[PDB]
This record gives C-alpha cells, structure tokens and sequence, in this order.
C-alpha cells in the first residue's frame, strides 16, 4: 500500500482506538458537518445536530469501514468496492468533501491521542485517508 | 470576518492560551513532514530529512514564530484580513511563488496544532470558528493572485 | 490576473469563431463525464448514466449553452468579472453549493474543448490568454465565499 | 483506478500517439511553461523559448514515460520507482504542478487528435495521468 513505516504507525494509531473507534469517528462527523455545513446537504435525512444516534451509529459505520480498511490495506479498492460503489455512483460525493472528513478525523485524533499524533504518524495518517479517499473515489462515471 | 460573535469571543478566548512560543513551529514543523514538497522552500534551513530533524530544528520554529504573529495579526483583525496581510500576499505570491493551495494545508496544520494542544477543550464549534478563521487567511494571503 | 491587448485581441478574435451552440455542451458534458461528481447537481437531468448518455443530453447541451452564453458576456466585461459574475457567484454558492474547486475544473475542460476544435490555432499563446479568462472567472465565480 | 474500461481507452488513445510522443510531450511542457508561468522554476537552467532544444529532449523524457506507465497499468508503484524517487525527494515538486502538465499534456493530445479525444478517452486519459501524478508524488521523506 504505502511506507512499512506508514503501515507500522497507522496500525499504531488505531492500536490505541479500540473501542473508542466507533465514538471517535462520529466526532469527526459531527466536526465536518458544523465547521464544513455544506456536507450536511449529503445527509437531509438525519438529525444532524448533536447527540443524535444516527451519526453515533455513522461513525461506527465509517471507523470499523476504516478499521476494516485498515486490514486489507494493500488492496482497499478491493475490500471497499461495495463503498467505490455507493458513495461514488450511489450518492456522487465530492472528492473536496473526503479531504474535509479526513481533516476532521486527524483533529479527532488529535484532540484525543495526544502521545500517539507524532508529525510522523500525522504524515503516515493523513495519506492512508488521502488513499481511503481515493478508492471511494477512483471509480465514479 | 463573517463569523458569530459566539464564535468571536470562544476564539480570542481560546487563542490567549496559546503557547506563541512553540505553536507555530509546531505547525509549520509538522507542514513540511507531513506535506514535503513545502520543503522545497526552506532549504536554506537544513537538516529536514527525519521528523525529529524537521521538528527539532530552530529555524523551522524560529520561523512558525514570525507565521504564527501573522495569525495573531489576523485574529486580531478579522474585518481587514485582504489588507492585514497585503504585502505578504506578495511576498509569497509575486516574490517567492507559493502555491495558494499551500496556504490552506497550513491551516489545517495550526487547526491540528491547536486541536493537539488544547485536546477535548478544541470543540467541535471552535474548531468550526477557527476553520472560517484560517480559511479566511488563506484565501486573503492568495489575493494577488486573485 | 489582467489581461494585455495582445492578448485581449486573441481571446477575442479566436471566440469569433466559437459556435455558441455546440462548446458548451462540449464542455459541460465533459464535465460530468471527466468528474462525474459533478453529476450531483444535476440529477433533474434525467439521465446521465454513461459517456454517451451525457453527451447527448439535450438538458446536458441545452444548459451548456446558457453556461458559456456566461463566458461570452463576461468575457466583454474582462475589467469587472467580479460585478458580471456577482449575481451567479450568490447562485451557484448559497443555492446550489458548488464547491469552488469545480469551476477550476470547468475552465480548464474549456480550454480542452477550445483546442479539440481550433487544433493548431489554439497555440499556447492563444491559450495562455484563454487561461487567465477562466482563472478570473472560476475566481470571480468564488466570489460570495472567501 | 481508472477502471478496465479505462486502461482499454488509454490504450486506444496511446496507439494513435505512436513516435509522436515528442513533439507531443514537448508541446505540452512548451504550452505548460507558458500558460502558468511560475512553473518555470524547477528549469532554471533550461532554456525554453518556443521551438527550443533542452524541451524537445525533455519532452520525450516524459513520453517514453507514459508509454512504460501504460504498458505498465496494473504495475504502477513499481514500474514508475524511479521516477518517484526524483521528483519527490530531489525535485520536491509541488503537487499542483503534475495538475499544471497533465492539463496542457491533455489540450495538446486533443489540439493533435480530435477524433481520438472523446469524453470516455478523456476522463480514462485524466485519470491515468491523475493516477501517475500521484505515484510520482507520493514518496517524499
Ligand atoms: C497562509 C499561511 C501563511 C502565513 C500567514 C505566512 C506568513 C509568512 C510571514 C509573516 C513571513 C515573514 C517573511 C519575512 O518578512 O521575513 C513568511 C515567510 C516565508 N514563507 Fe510563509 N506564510 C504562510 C504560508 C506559507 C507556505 C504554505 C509556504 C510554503 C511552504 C511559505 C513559505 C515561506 C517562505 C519560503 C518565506 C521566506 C523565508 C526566508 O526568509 O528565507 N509560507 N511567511
Ligand atoms: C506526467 C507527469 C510527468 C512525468 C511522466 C515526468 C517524467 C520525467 C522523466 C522521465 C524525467 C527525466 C529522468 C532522467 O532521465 O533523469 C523527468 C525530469 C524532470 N522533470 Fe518530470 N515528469 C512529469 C511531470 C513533471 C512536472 C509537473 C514537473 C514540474 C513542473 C517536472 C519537472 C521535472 C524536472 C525539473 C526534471 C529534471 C530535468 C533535468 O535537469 O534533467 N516533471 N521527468
Ligand atoms: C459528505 C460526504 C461523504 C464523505 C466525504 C464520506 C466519506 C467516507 C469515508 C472516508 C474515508 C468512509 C470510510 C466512509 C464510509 C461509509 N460511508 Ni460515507 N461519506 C460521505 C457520505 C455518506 C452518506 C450520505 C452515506 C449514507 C447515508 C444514509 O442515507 O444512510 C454514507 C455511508 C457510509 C457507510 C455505510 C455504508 C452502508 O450503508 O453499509 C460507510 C461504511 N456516507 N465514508
Ligand atoms: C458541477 C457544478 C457546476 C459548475 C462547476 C458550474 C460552473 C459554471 C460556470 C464556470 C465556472 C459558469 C460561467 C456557470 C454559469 C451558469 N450556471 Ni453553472 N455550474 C455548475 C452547476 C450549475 C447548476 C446545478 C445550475 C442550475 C441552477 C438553478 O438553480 O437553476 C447552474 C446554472 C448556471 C447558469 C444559469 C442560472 C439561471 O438560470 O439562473 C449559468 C449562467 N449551474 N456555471
């Protein structure tokens, strides 16, 4: 996929995010949805205000779709093609709107692993989202 | 500018805890590790082939110093940023030639340093203030370009 | 960011030969099947479900043709982009939510369709030129943000 | 990325460029050069008024290139090691760049081949570019 070294870390990153994953992840939800309002237009079907279950559910989804993608990370257009399909195809998402999730999730991790966010993890973090990205992204027509 | 007065008072608030000794090295410390071609601009600093080396370096946080009072400059003037930053949008436009869409990763990265800083404190509505913030800046410190 | 009379010649002349009926859909249709994202904003547009389908969108051409009736006008008024594009800035910004990023996009799919029809009369002169009148525009089209 | 579908028009485009590849690849950095100027540094030592020498040379510098990349589809980290190598970490090239060349590479295919230059080539023909921007990027230290 990309750098041992990237692999050695972002496994280090989520080896400390265990089941606060599922919570994390909808943090950063709820971080795009209120400083980038515009995703929200993705989503006029949920509560999107705070609290709600449905972005709690949500970044369940989207952690464990990163856990998961975290696994089969040298052939994640592979392992994530029924999400190429949906998010690309289904729902015609706007690369400008993974790089704001993706942001949104480094701040997460940030705000709460402190020890764990080194500039070098934030590096090897940020290009396995900027690739996560991409397959959700290399298949739209 | 075009920000809540809610969103005024929690920035200023939460700017004034701000270490303005080490947070901006922090920022564009961690801008050359995690984004390295914006190190084609600071070879005049030296040693940035590890992150440690990047991090360590004095210049490298001498310098985040002189961007991050930019910032506070900006903060302070959030009504005037197009002519706060005037000149800079020169010099680093005419003069050296830096990629606008630089200018926006760089504020991503002081989000990060911050968010890093302050932890649960970096909420996600001061996050949102901050965001029209360093947008803000970024889009006036690319003006001449405009 | 302005343009010389060299060049204001050129932009001018070479538009004189622009069929206004058919670069839009060109360019348009491009757009959806180069980065079919943009398909998004334009799901009342029927079908839009392969190359073909999209390039033979009557919706798809016909909007193609206001879209560069758009260019055509404010390519008059080079001295004002940002009055001419002032009521399509609100429009496209507050209404439809286009992200700024895709009228850089939309430009550059110009500038291809441009050099697609006039071949060897698109030179790079003639579309350094063409280039800062997109680059205003996407910018200018930016406008209600920033 | 760039679906089968993809990797079959880039071909189709390819074949049709055969040994023009020079004056092709040449043409864009000229056009390139010219259109976005700032891009002339990375050539300070290059002399690259219309018609010129080092450019030609240079041109299919990155057109034996693509044709390595094309033929080399589905082995594209690997088959493109050294290059990335070179514009990463001596070059650092900044990203926006590749955005810069693949447009002009692209005016000049369709200035030179209109019936080769549809919508289906061109959104395979971007991406297969976008895609080899991105392995040309992404090493960095
Ligand atoms: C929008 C956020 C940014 C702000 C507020 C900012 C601000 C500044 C300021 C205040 C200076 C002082 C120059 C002087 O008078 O000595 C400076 C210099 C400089 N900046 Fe930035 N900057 C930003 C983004 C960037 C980016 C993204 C780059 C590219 C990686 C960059 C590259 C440089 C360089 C090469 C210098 C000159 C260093 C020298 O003296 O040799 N800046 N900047
Ligand atoms: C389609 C994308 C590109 C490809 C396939 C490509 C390919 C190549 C190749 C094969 C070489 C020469 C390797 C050698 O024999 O030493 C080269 C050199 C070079 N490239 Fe690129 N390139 C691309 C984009 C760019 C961009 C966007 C820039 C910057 C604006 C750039 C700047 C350079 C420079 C400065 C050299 C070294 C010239 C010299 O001093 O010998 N390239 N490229
Ligand atoms: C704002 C745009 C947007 C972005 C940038 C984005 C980015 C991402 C990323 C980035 C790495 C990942 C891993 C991811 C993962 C997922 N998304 Ni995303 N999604 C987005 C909008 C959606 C929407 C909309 C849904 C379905 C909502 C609904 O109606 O239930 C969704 C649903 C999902 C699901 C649930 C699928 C299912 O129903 O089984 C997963 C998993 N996603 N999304
Ligand atoms: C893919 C996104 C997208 C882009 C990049 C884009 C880029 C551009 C550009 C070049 C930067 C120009 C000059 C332009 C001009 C126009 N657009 Ni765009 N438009 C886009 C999506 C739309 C949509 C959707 C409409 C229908 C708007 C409405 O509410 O009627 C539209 C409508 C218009 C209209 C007609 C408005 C009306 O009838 O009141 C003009 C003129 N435009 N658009």
């Amino acid at each position: 996929v990309l750098s041992p070294a990237d692999k050695t870390n972002v496994k280090a990153a989520w080896g400390k995010v265990g089941a606060h994953a599922g919570e994390y992840g909808a943090e950063a939800l709820e971080r795009m949805f209120l400083s980038f309002p515009t995703t929200k237009t993705y989503f006029p079907h949920f509560d999107l205000s705070h609290g709600s279950a449905q972005v709690k559910g949500h970044g369940k989804k989207v952690a464990d779709a990163l856990t998961n993608a975290v696994a089969h990370v040298d052939d994640m257009p592979n392992a994530l093609s029924a999400l190429s399909d949906l998010h690309a195809h289904k729902l015609r998402v706007d690369p400008v709107n993974f790089k704001l999730l993706s942001h949104c999730l480094l701040v997460t991790l940030a705000a709460h692993l402190p020890a764990e966010f080194t500039p070098a993890v934030h590096a090897s973090l940020d290009k396995f989202l900027a690739s996560v990205s991409t397959v959700l992204t290399s298949k739209y027509r | 500018v075009h920000l809540t007065p809610e969103e005024k008072s929690a920035v200023t608030a939460l700017w004034g805890k701000v270490n303005v000794d080490e947070v901006g090295g922090e920022a564009l410390g961690r801008l050359l590790v995690v984004y390295p071609w914006t190190q084609r601009f600071f070879e005049s600093f030296g040693d940035l082939s590890t992150p440690d080396a990047v991090m360590g370096n004095p210049k490298v946080k001498a310098h985040g110093k002189k961007v991050l009072g930019a910032f506070s400059d900006g903060l302070a003037h959030l009504d005037n940023l197009k002519g706060t930053f005037a000149t800079l949008s020169e010099l680093h436009c005419d003069k050296l030639h830096v990629d606008p869409e630089n200018f926006r990763l760089l504020g991503n990265v002081l989000v990060c340093v911050l968010a890093h800083h302050f932890g649960k404190e970096f909420t996600p509505p001061v996050q949102a203030a901050y965001q029209k913030v360093v947008a803000g800046v970024a889009n006036a410190l690319a003006h001449k370009y405009h």
